[PDB]
Parts: C-alpha cells; structure tokens; sequence
C-alpha cells in the first residue's frame, strides 16, 4: 500500500 | 454539441474534496469566462443511487463510506480496512459528494447512449484508482467504472485511455479479466510512486489476458515525445482493438508547475493527444482527474474544451472570479520547466516494440 500524498 | 455537465450545486460538492479544495469551481469558472460554456448543451448530473454504485463498488465499503460520511468521522476505527485515512480522509458528506461525480460521469454515458451528443464532458470526474471495497489515491467511488459500466449496455468494444501522471489501477482491475474494455495507461513508473503497478508487463489476466495496456514512463518527458509514444500506441490500439466507444481520462498532474514535479508536459502535447481520439468520431467520454496546481489545471481543461469545440482561445486570462490566481503574468500558456527528460528513447523504444507484440494476440 503506497501514499499518493 | 458537445454535453457539459453541470450544475452549481454539483460543482459547490466537488469543491470540497479533501485534496482539491476549490478546484472544480475554478476549472468551471475559467470555462465560463471562456464563453466555452455557451457553444456547449449544458445538462444537469443525476446523482447516482445505491443501486448505481453497487454495480462496482461492494455493499460492505458502500456502507462504511456512508457511515464515515454522515458527520465526518475521520478517526473511525475501521477507516483503514477500506482506504480511509491520510490519501483519503473522511470528509463529511464524501459519500454524497462521490455519489453525485458518479452519477455525473453515468450521466455523461446515457447521453453518449442516447445520441445526444459525441462528446460527453465531466471535468469533475475520473477518480481511477477506486477499488470495488477500497478508496484510494483521493478517491473515494470510481467514476471513470461506473461510466464504463453504462456505455456497456450499447457498446461492446470501450477503450478506455487514462493520460494522468498515475497509473490507472482502478480502472484495470475492474476490467482485467474482460476483453470488451481495454484500458490503455500512460503513467509515471518508478518503484516508491503511487500507485507501483502498471509495468508494460502488466497486460490484463485471464479472458482479459493482453486487452490491459500499460506505457512506464519517467520524470521530466515533455510534449512531444510524449504525443509520439501516445500516438504510436493509439494507433496499434485502434488498429488491434476497433473500439466503439472511448473513456479518455486527462488528468493534469502531468503538468508543468504541479506540485508533484514529475513529468513536464503542456496542454498543448495533451490537446495533440485528445485530437487524435476525437479524429476517430467515436462516442467520446471526457474525464478530468488529478492537477493539483489548481490555476494551472483550470487552464488546461479549459485549452482542452477549446480543442474539443475547435476554437482558439485568447492568450489574456479573462476577468472572472479566481483572476488573480492566474497573476502575474494572467496568461493561458504554461511554460515547461529546465530539466532532464530522464526518458531515453532506446527505453522509449523498446516499450513500444513489447506493447505491439501483445497487441498482437488482440
Ligand atoms: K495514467
Ligand atoms: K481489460
Ligand atoms: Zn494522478
């Protein structure tokens, strides 16, 4: 799960 | 006559997204200043039922979002099983909000449907990365589905192109195991930048298998090596795939001046891209997306329905209410920043040659 931000 | 959709009230909801605050209605307004609003049919957006929505989206996220959005409790426990939190809070009235953009770009669909027009615009739409139970990448309900889900009632080939600086996640996966949708992404590429997916090897699973198209590209590309790589692609694509309907998401975090620093592309290279669809006379889907230099995403959405209505607009940014965002210089044109294009064509090249091999098998 990445941050966009 | 192209569709716009429209209303005051639609626009002041989308104002109040988290991450773009302000931002629809200063797209909405240069518009208007423009006069561009006048040579359009302008219609109100339907705002999406449970019904609508639960075509994509699950019951159990539905039902969350809805209860995270009646007061705005972004510090609700379960927030994070189903996207909520830092890219996504919990803003009151998100539920509501996300369900009028999804019933707006539905909205766009039926008038594709219906033939009241060729070119259906919701420049507050194209939240790509929803997942059926999960938000993410300020996106709360996807939109740019839901719109795909209704042009499938009368067309059986979408092509769906997504031109924002992100990977349209979202929108491959609702799609990966069918070949009646192709999504076709052109996005920055480089593990640590959201979302990490959409490698040219992504191409789709199953029935679906090669009707995924994935372009990495890399900081810094400017207008025209990027229409040359998207040009190449639509044509394969077109040639392969013979759409008979296009969903064209036009995100503007591509952009010059963005925050995000990442590619360095003007309206113009976009608009190069946006003339080459609408050369096709397909029923034409146009979303917005990311932009979070706000003034510099108004101006480029509005050059674009300039291109979509084949007029030339004024360089002078006109008197409107945002104008002094636009200051000093109040101008429509954005200037490409002085550095690298980290893209090298041999790259460039290769990419292509791997997406033309699985074309192919289309
Ligand atoms: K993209
Ligand atoms: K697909
Ligand atoms: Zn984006």
């Amino acid at each position: 799960r990445h941050k966009k931000x | 006559v192209p569709v716009y959709i429209y209303s005051p009230e639609y626009v002041s909801m989308c104002d109040s997204l988290a991450k773009i605050p302000k931002r629809a209605s200063m797209v909405h307004s240069l518009i208007e200043a423009y006069a561009l609003h006048k040579q359009m049919r302008i219609v109100k957006p339907k705002v999406a039922s449970m019904e609508d929505m639960a075509t994509f989206h699950t019951d159990a996220y539905l039902q969350h979002l809805q209860k995270v959005s009646q007061e705005g409790d972004d510090d609700h426990p379960d927030s994070i099983e189903y996207g909520l939190g830092y890219d996504c809070p919990a803003t009151e009235g998100i539920f509501d909000y996300a369900a009028a953009i999804g019933g707006a770009t539905i909205t766009a669909a039926q008038c594709l449907i219906d033939g009241m027009c060729k070119v259906a615009i919701n420049w507050s739409g194209g939240w790509h990365h929803a997942k059926k139970d999960e938000a993410s990448g300020f996106c709360y309900l996807n939109d740019a589905v839901l719109g795909i889900l209704r042009l499938r009632r009368k067309f059986e080939r979408i092509l769906y192109v997504d031109l924002d600086l992100h990977h349209g996640d979202g929108v491959e996966d609702a799609f990966s195991f069918t070949s009646k949708v192709m999504t076709v992404s052109l996005h920055k590429f480089s593990p640590g930048f959201f979302p990490g997916t959409g490698d040219v090897s992504d191409v789709g699973l199953g029935k679906g298998r090669y009707y995924s198209v994935n372009v990495p590209i890399q900081d810094g590309i400017q207008d025209e090596k990027y229409y040359q790589i998207c040009e190449s692609v639509l044509k394969e694509v077109y040639q392969a795939f013979n759409p008979k309907a296009v969903v064209l998401q036009l995100g503007a975090d591509t952009i010059a001046g963005d925050p995000m620093c990442s590619f360095n592309m003007t309206p113009v290279g976009i608009g190069k891209c946006l003339k080459y669809i609408l050369q096709w006379q397909l029923a034409t889907l146009i979303l917005g997306g990311g932009g979070f230099n706000l003034a510099n995403t108004a101006r480029c959405w509005t050059y674009l329905t300039g291109v979509i209505l084949g007029k030339t607009l004024s360089s002078e940014i006109p008197d409107h209410e945002f104008f002094t965002a636009y200051g000093p210089d109040y101008v429509l044109e954005i200037t490409p920043s002085c550095r690298p294009d980290r893209n090298e064509p041999h790259r460039i090249q290769q990419i292509l040659n791997y997406i033309k091999g699985n074309l192919k098998h289309v």
